[PDB]
């Protein structure tokens, strides 16, 4: 029953090939609802969920204005960060920013976040009090001093505790059929010999939402963490997710092994067995 | 809605 | 500079049944930097009809993308996903295995 709204922004420099590529996406939980791509023809923030389509012209105009302003800031940032780190024009570099807010089952604010990364590593992040900064290295200390002097945290806190939470509530209401649903996983295990003496056991979960799920293997009740191959949870493309976990076991020992599935859609966690 | 304030250059 | 290798999964949206339309998915996740080449192959050849999701990323900053096309599986047709990325010294082909 808990929920989140998050916006993700990626800007990538391209040496001697024009302006940086900029992409923004926004999500409620594991459902995308808006996008912007600097390389696309429209130059507009665009809907990517049926329930956001009803927002009027002022919404789309305002969101487009904001996202273009983010794009321009990250364009400057790529230059600034090359200065901070004494880097040349020879290579491409990446800035990422993500921010948003979490609410619990009662839709009341839990926490807010705002994090920035340069070349795949933490650069600077707002702390949990929304009043102070964690800077990951010396160059990010420079940003921290500048952002402290400019009172950026107070502005972000007002957004995260106010606007973010208010609009997440509106979206949860307008997209209730999609967003406030829970699809329990449809589960099964498969068995395939990999030789005359071993078998792969694979535990499947299909057709679930939200994406959060735990799949684990036990052998006589003991967790087989180091021997389990667990794949990344993946989109089926219809709004649901899939995940599997596998172990390779000696043939004849299948009955010692159980797969265990936890999801918020299940009335109880499931244990699947070979007997 | 995205942030309309607090997004400043590093 | 940080580089993280794509984890590639090739699979169908629904349990495959020959002669029944479906979607073929190639999900690439866990990668950095974002520049990546992904193609769906049918009997070794590039499929033209391919869409992809908008670039997004995880809590650990690594990127993910889903590439997908509508298809109708048969007994004989073989499907795969081909991925190139700075972390891979050659393009990497993962075949669709419907019996996992
Ligand atoms: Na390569």
């Amino acid at each position: 029953g808990s929920h989140s709204m998050r916006y993700f922004f990626t800007s990538v420099s391209r040496p001697g090939r024009g302006e940086p590529r900029f992409i923004a996406v926004g999500y409620v939980d594991d459902t995308q609802f808006v996008r912007f791509d600097s390389d696309a023809a429209s130059q507009r923030m665009e809907p990517r969920a049926p329930w956001i389509e009803q927002e009027g012209p002022e919404y789309w105009d305002g969101e487009t204005r904001k996202v273009k302003a983010h794009s321009q800031t990250h364009r400057v940032d790529l230059g600034t960060l090359r200065g901070y780190y004494n880097q040349s024009e020879a290579g491409s570099h990446t800035v990422q920013r993500m921010y948003g807010c979490d609410v619990g089952s009662d839709w009341r604010f839990l926490r807010g976040y705002h994090q920035y990364a340069y070349d795949g590593k933490d650069y600077i992040a707002l702390k949990e009090d929304l009043r102070s900064w964690t800077a990951a290295d010396m160059a990010a200390q420079t940003t921290k001093h500048k952002w402290e002097a400019a009172h950026v945290a107070e502005q972000l806190r007002a957004y995260l505790e106010g606007t973010c939470v208010e609009w997440l509530r509106r979206y949860l209401e307008n997209g209730k059929e999609t967003l406030q649903r829970t699809d329990a996983p449809k589960t099964h295990m498969t068995h395939h010999a990999v030789s005359d003496h071993e078998a792969t056991l694979r535990c499947w979960a299909l057709s679930f939402y939200p994406a959060e799920i735990t799949l684990t293997w036990q052998r006589d009740g003991e967790d087989q963490t180091q021997d389990t191959e667990l794949v990344e949870t993946r989109p089926a493309g219809d709004g649901t997710f899939q995940k599997w976990a596998a172990v390779v076991v000696p043939s004849g020992q299948e009955q010692r092994y159980t797969c265990h599935v936890q999801h918020e859609g299940l009335p109880k966690p499931l244990t699947l067995r070979w007997e | 809605e995205a942030a309309g304030i607090g997004i400043l250059t590093v | 500079m940080i580089q993280r290798t794509p984890k590639i999964q090739v699979y169908s949206r629904h349990p495959a049944e020959n002669g029944k339309s479906n979607f073929l998915n190639c999900y690439v996740s866990g990668f950095h930097p974002s520049d990546i080449e992904v193609d769906l192959l049918k009997n070794g050849e590039r499929i033209e009809k391919v869409e992809h999701s908008d670039l997004s990323f995880s809590k650990d900053w690594s990127f993910y993308l889903l590439y997908y096309t509508e298809f109708t599986p048969t007994e004989k047709d073989e499907y795969a996903c081909r991925v190139n990325h700075v972390t891979l010294s050659q393009p990497k082909i993962v075949k669709w295995d419907r019996d996992m």
